[PDB]
């Protein structure tokens, strides 16, 4: 029931710069102005 | 294992259950059955949350 969709594209994917993204809270622990490494 | 009823102990089948308590980082979960009285404030108290 599924379709061939893929058209061959010569172009490669580009590259960008993740300046400062993708940071998360690795706990459900409350902190208050504590510089934590 | 070819288990047979006329086997000396140490060759008879034993059933095993391994309970493993884990503590990720959630807010809470299952536990023993205590009581859960009430709560108070502004007094030096002995608490369990
Ligand atoms: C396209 O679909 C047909 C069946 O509809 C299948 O036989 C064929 O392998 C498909 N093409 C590719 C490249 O997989």
């Amino acid at each position: 029931q599924c379709v061939n969709l893929t058209t061959r594209t010569q172009l490669p994917p580009a590259y960008t710069n993740s300046f400062t993204r993708g940071v998360y809270y690795p706990d459900k622990v409350f902190r208050s102005s504590v510089l934590h490494s | 294992y070819g288990f047979q009823p006329t086997n000396g102990v140490g060759y008879q089948p034993y059933r095993v259950v391994v309970l493993s308590f884990e503590l990720l980082h959630a807010p809470a979960t299952v536990c023993g059955p205590k009581k859960s009285t009430n709560l108070v404030k502004n007094k030096c108290v002995n608490f369990n949350f």
